[PDB]
């Protein structure tokens, strides 16, 4: 069991950590998270009271060091930090917790949600994605662009998701032209699984992480991302038997997470209706198909 | 983006572009088999590139070899059409290579786009308009020299004759275009009126005959009065 301590709460905001998430009244005496499960990621995020715009959090894991949460005036916002001095932060810890002025990440034991969105997010993976390697947590808000938007401006905010790209020569062997566009086996297996991402469980992770940065954040850019990563699979006529089942598998929890006024702008149509009803693997994802219907049928 | 009525005198600059046309490539015929099942025999088809500026005609005979033994032959047309049109662009000049290409069929954009990825440079852009190269077939010598084929083979025309020394792209193109347009609405009554004087001849060189200004005038009247009255016989106004 890890903590996060918060130095103090000068305004009314919407604090989140993982898929849960609390109203926090403006100095009202808020000192952190505790009981927050060591063993995967996790992001604590923000919406301001005053600015429903721009939400924001950090991506980090306790096993890296220990963060706390203080509010900066001159920036505005809560911004994460590190405590090096390692005896001076479990005193604050510990003078909090008995002041009892924390909450406790609240964790049904019957739940495996978070773990089913973020099986395969590991944070080195993350940290060359939102570069910045002087912190060991990562910040990801609403606004930022990703490397493919910024082809088609400022680089230190780079999401530096895996470039996908259809209509690409990387895409598309020379003389297997047709082939490899109705069939992106070849893209898939041998260019991105064998060449970029080394294994499936890196892809899956950053599908993952796409769409939690999509979800708690509204960052157009990783829906996009999510969406392309979904899309190679479902176009892919020859895909491991393992990474179909573990797709299903993901897509099922992403789905199920997702708020349900939500599903107009962070569900694309098209890609879909091809996953499931008119690409190769639409027998494949049965647990995705069925949620899909009984939650969203309008969308199809 | 599209082409439409809006940026239409686009075609008539110096910028070198062309369309493509690709209704006539997977040609077939239908009929019974003995066993009474339908069954499709395929002909010669063409792939249609054409520089509305220049009246260039690039004309890519399809043979029906290149079906054989091959599946979803629809798709597969859109994709050779594809192959065909980027080996022409590469078998150009540099400076004769064109700034764009014009699909006449929407559904041949992702074939081409995928095709020319080694001319990122060359912007590949549907149309709006309704353009009537469809019924370059009904052509004698287009129709001619794609049926007698016996292998793949390009041939080259130009479809203004020699139009152009006497009037402008704008107006060889419309010409073109209308006389296209009658030809597909009623090809019998299109032909009555270009073949009725067997006086006026056509150029062994020349698709079309050798009509005078003053012939041109009444042959443009009389193939719009065909499109007019085909019209109102098909929605009875």
């Amino acid at each position: 069991m890890n903590t996060v301590p918060f130095t103090s709460a000068p305004i009314e905001v919407t604090i989140g950590i993982d898929q849960y998430s609390f109203n926090v009244k403006e100095n009202q005496p808020f000192h952190g998270i505790k009981d927050i499960p060591i063993g995967h990621v996790h992001v604590i995020h923000f919406q301001h009271a005053d600015n429903s715009s721009m939400r924001y959090g950090y991506w980090f894991d306790c096993r890296m060091g220990n963060f706390y949460i203080q509010y900066d005036p001159k920036d505005g916002l809560y911004k994460m930090m590190e405590e090096r001095d390692g005896a001076k932060f479990e005193n604050i810890v510990h003078n909090f917790k008995e002041r009892q002025m924390m909450v406790s990440y609240p964790k049904i034991d019957e739940d495996d949600t978070w773990y089913n969105l973020t099986e395969f997010v590991q944070m080195d993976k993350i940290r060359k994605i939102v570069r910045k390697d002087e912190n060991q947590f990562s910040y990801v808000d609403s606004s930022m662009t990703t490397v493919q938007e910024n082809e088609l401006s400022d680089p230190a905010h780079s999401l530096n998701y895996t470039v996908i790209n259809f209509k690409s020569r990387e895409a598309i062997r020379p003389g297997h032209e047709m082939e490899d566009f109705l069939d992106k086996s070849y893209y898939l297996n041998t260019v991105m699984l064998q060449g970029i991402f080394k294994n499936s469980s890196n892809y899956f992770g950053e599908l993952q992480f796409a769409f939690l940065n999509a979800m708690f954040f509204g960052n157009y850019g990783s829906s996009l991302q999510w969406h392309a990563m979904i899309e190679l699979i479902c176009s892919s006529a020859t895909v491991p038997k393992h990474m179909l089942d573990k797709l299903d598998e993901i897509l099922y929890y992403q789905i199920k997470t997702l708020p349900e006024q939500y599903s107009d702008i962070l569900l694309n149509e098209r890609v879909w209706n091809i996953c499931l009803y008119s690409s190769f693997q639409k027998n494949s994802l049965h647990n995705t198909e069925k949620i899909m219907e009984n939650k969203y049928p309008e969308l199809l | 983006g599209a082409m439409n009525s809006s940026n239409y005198a686009e075609l008539f600059n110096n910028d070198i572009k062309l369309f493509v046309d690709d209704t006539n490539v997977y040609r077939v015929t239908v009929h019974k088999t003995f066993e009474g099942n339908v069954a499709t025999k395929a002909i010669n088809g063409c792939i249609f590139t054409l520089n509305p500026k220049t009246g260039h005609l690039f004309l890519k005979i399809i043979h029906t070899s290149v079906w054989a033994g091959q599946k979803r032959l629809s798709q597969l047309a859109k994709w050779k059409t594809a192959e065909e049109v980027s080996a022409l662009v590469r078998s150009l000049p540099k400076e004769e290579q064109p700034k764009q290409i014009i699909v006449t069929r929407k559904a041949m954009l992702d074939p081409l786009e995928v095709h020319m990825l080694d001319f990122p440079n060359i912007a590949i852009r549907p149309t709006e308009l309704r353009l009537p190269f469809s019924a370059a077939m009904s052509i004698d010598k287009l129709s001619d020299v794609v049926m007698k084929a016996t292998e793949p083979q390009m041939v080259l025309f130009n479809i203004y004759d020699d139009w152009l020394d006497r009037i402008s792209s704008y107006t060889a193109f419309s010409r073109l275009t209308l006389l296209l347009r009658a030809l597909k609405t009623n090809e019998e009554s299109a032909k009555m009126i270009l073949l009725s004087d067997p006086t006026i001849t056509i150029k062994s060189y020349h698709l079309w005959p050798s009509f005078t200004d003053e012939q041109w005038i009444t042959i443009e009247s009389q193939m719009r009065d065909l499109i007019l009255t085909e019209y109102g016989r098909k929605y009875n106004v």
